[PDB]
């Protein structure tokens, strides 16, 4: 069959969010907040094409907003950031129930300096609406032509001509 | 029985007769087409129901 089209490195090539799984975690919901546009056409567009190949720019603008969303931390509130992500980064579950003091003195400091509200429980679980100018793809599984149907049955249902037509019967 | 009555029921057996013999060899010629192509009414062995598929969005995307 034809031969797979594969994009060039260079198309692969973006500034990698290189940071831990704590600090991924500990920003989790203020990065779902903040982040919630590109990353949300991104997997609008995930879903919609079934193809990552079709996908790269906008998975780009996942991985320019986050580290916006980084920079905008580091600058801003360093000291309670580190200190509550290396309090999530101890426990081997990294639960969020052990950090809670931590957590406060985060959201505090983000609430002060960058006016972030902290999504509730439930909101970041909620289906939202997308608004992309992208088109919609009308073969994401690149089905080809199907087989036509039987013909259907028609017409009134008359008797059988001469019966059973079995042998010798004559009904 | 006059020869009239016997020779013109006697033709009314043939039309009949001759009637069922055609209709019997159609009948085998239609089962030879039909087991043959399998675009008719008979032999349609069942496929899989595709009202069974789910058309939800899954956990992942890539299907
Ligand atoms: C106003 C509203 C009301 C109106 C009412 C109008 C009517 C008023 C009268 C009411 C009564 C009507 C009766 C029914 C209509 C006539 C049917 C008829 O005679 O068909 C002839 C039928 C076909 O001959 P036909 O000349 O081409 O047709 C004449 C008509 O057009 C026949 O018409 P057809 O072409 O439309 O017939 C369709 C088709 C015509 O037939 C065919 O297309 C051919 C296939 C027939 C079957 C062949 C099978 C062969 C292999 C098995 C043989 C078994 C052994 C034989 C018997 C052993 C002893 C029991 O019939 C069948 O296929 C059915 C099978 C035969 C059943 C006949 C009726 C039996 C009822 C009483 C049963 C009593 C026992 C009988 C003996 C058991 C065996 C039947 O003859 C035979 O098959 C030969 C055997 C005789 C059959 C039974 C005769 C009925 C009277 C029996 C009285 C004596 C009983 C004695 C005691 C018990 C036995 C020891």
């Amino acid at each position: 069959p034809g031969i797979v089209e594969l994009p060039s490195l260079e198309d692969l090539k973006v500034q990698e969010v290189k940071v831990s799984s704590s600090v991924l975690k500990a920003a989790a919901h203020h990065y779902g907040a903040q982040c919630d546009k590109p990353n949300k056409e991104f997997m609008l567009c995930r879903w919609e094409e079934k193809d990552p190949r079709r996908c790269l720019e906008e998975g780009k603008l996942v991985n320019q907003c986050a580290l916006e969303f980084f920079r905008q931390i580091k600058r801003h509130c360093a000291e309670p950031f580190t200190e509550y992500w290396t309090c999530i980064d101890y426990s081997g579950l990294q639960l969020f129930r052990r950090c809670r003091k931590e957590q406060a003195q985060f959201d505090k400091c983000v609430l002060d300096k960058l006016g972030w509200v902290r999504p509730d429980l439930g909101e970041l679980s909620k289906v939202t609406k997308v608004k992309t100018d992208r088109p919609l793809p009308e073969n994401p599984y690149h089905s080809r032509a199907r087989p036509e149907p039987n013909p259907e049955v028609e017409g009134d249902l008359k008797p059988a001509r001469h019966g059973s037509r079995l042998f010798f019967w004559t009904m | 029985d006059a020869p009239e009555k016997n020779y013109e029921r006697t033709m009314a057996i043939l039309q009949i007769e001759s009637e069922k013999a055609e209709l019997r060899l159609k009948e085998l010629e239609v089962r030879r087409l039909m087991r043959a192509k399998g675009d008719g009414p008979w032999f349609q062995y069942p496929t899989i129901d595709k009202a069974l598929i789910d058309h939800s969005p899954k956990a992942t995307p890539d299907n």
